[PDB]
């Protein structure tokens, strides 16, 4: 228990030295071969690319520098690239370069190639709370260091967890990250997923992404979200109303447990009380769970993908392939002068 | 059942992320 606090301090420094200079420019376009894309998003999308110099397979997120503009994104890009480069975490997906060109922005990762939670989960249906579990522990661990660094994460979904080899999670996507020392006020998240301090637009904190863990949590033992429906409005509604229905084989411990994180009254959440994170780690329901053996990815995983090969992507969906414009004359510099 | 209800539902897909 002091071993954390002691771990979180090394690593705070760490993050620091990278988060007050960050790395800038350490790829070319051509340096790689567009292999596939991966998946789509609301200004890019994401592509297993292969580098020429090493033969290594990454993946490759690009954003177009004028969406990002017209959806004032701006903000959210820059720090996304900042913190991503500034952190390290065994369960955070690794960047490896970054770079732009006239038209676009460049995240170049890792590639994982076990595919999206989202994708299993659906064929399955729904996870034993083992298995469930398993994942959790992780991304406890993940927030544990994350929210140490004063990051809200802001976007847990099933379609960023990301399934590795070994059969560990990789958070992707720090699109909304941000790093704040006080609170936030912007709307943003997946509707199934946003806690009603955001849609009562209330100024929120880091508690946010534990109400996210319950939701997360509670989808993936029972295979569907705790509010949904066809409209946002809809959920919206369910979210801020406090009802939360439990299937029949949630277990008691489950069920307490996810009635103390999907908590409407920020003031009784686990995780923003005194003790934050102790409070969740010492539930029952993770009475099994051993924190050390889960960081140091020593238990074995519920579940392996199996990689087919080197480059396999038989783990993600298909997408149609547009084909990367790069314009001749530059797009939005100022505006994304630090990137 | 709510299973049933959720997987006749619009949003069974990948769910987009929003702003503003
Ligand atoms: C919040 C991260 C926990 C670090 C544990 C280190 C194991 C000796």
């Amino acid at each position: 228990q002091e071993s954390v606090k002691e771990f979180l301090a090394k690593a705070k420094e760490d993050f620091l030295k990278k988060w007050e200079t960050p790395s800038q420019n350490t790829a070319q376009l051509d340096q790689f071969d567009r292999i596939k894309t991966l998946g789509t998003g609301s200004f890019g999308r994401v592509m297993l690319v292969k580098h020429k110099e090493s033969g290594n397979h990454y993946a490759m997120k690009i954003l177009d520098k004028q969406k990002v503009v017209k959806l004032k994104q701006i903000e959210h890009t820059l720090n996304e690239k900042r913190i991503l480069q500034a952190v390290n975490f065994p369960f955070l997906v690794k960047l490896e370069f970054s770079f732009k060109d006239n038209s676009n922005l460049y995240m170049v990762m890792e590639y994982v190639a076990g595919g999206e939670m989202f994708s299993h989960l659906r064929r399955i249906g729904r996870f034993s709370e083992p298995h469930a579990r398993f994942y959790a522990a992780q991304i406890v661990l993940t927030f544990e260091y994350l929210h140490s660094l004063d990051l809200i994460y802001r976007d847990l979904k099933p379609e960023n967890l990301l399934i590795d080899q070994q059969g560990y999670i990789q958070v992707t996507d720090f699109g909304f990250a941000k790093r704040v020392k006080g609170r936030t006020w912007t709307l943003c998240g997946t509707p199934e997923y946003l806690a009603p301090e955001i849609i009562l637009s209330k100024g929120y904190n880091k508690a946010v992404d534990w109400w996210a863990l319950g939701v997360l949590i509670y989808e993936m033992a029972a295979g569907y979200p705790p509010f949904f429906a066809d409209q946002p409005i809809q959920i919206y509604e369910k979210i801020v109303s406090g009802k939360v229905r439990f299937p029949s084989h949630f277990s008691s411990d489950l069920k307490d447990l996810l009635r103390n994180l999907l908590q409407v009254d920020l003031t009784k959440r686990f995780g923003n009380l005194k003790n934050g994170v102790n409070d969740i780690k010492n539930h029952k329901w993770f009475a099994t769970t051993d924190w050390i053996a889960i960081y140091q990815r020593k238990v074995e995983a519920p579940f392996i993908p199996k990689f087919k090969g080197p480059g396999d992507t038989s783990n993600f969906d298909d997408y149609e392939e547009e084909e990367i414009r790069v314009s001749i004359n530059e797009k939005c510099g100022k505006e994304f002068t630090e990137f | 059942t709510t299973y049933a209800d959720f997987i006749a539902s619009g949003r069974t897909g990948r769910r987009a992320s929003i702003h503003d």
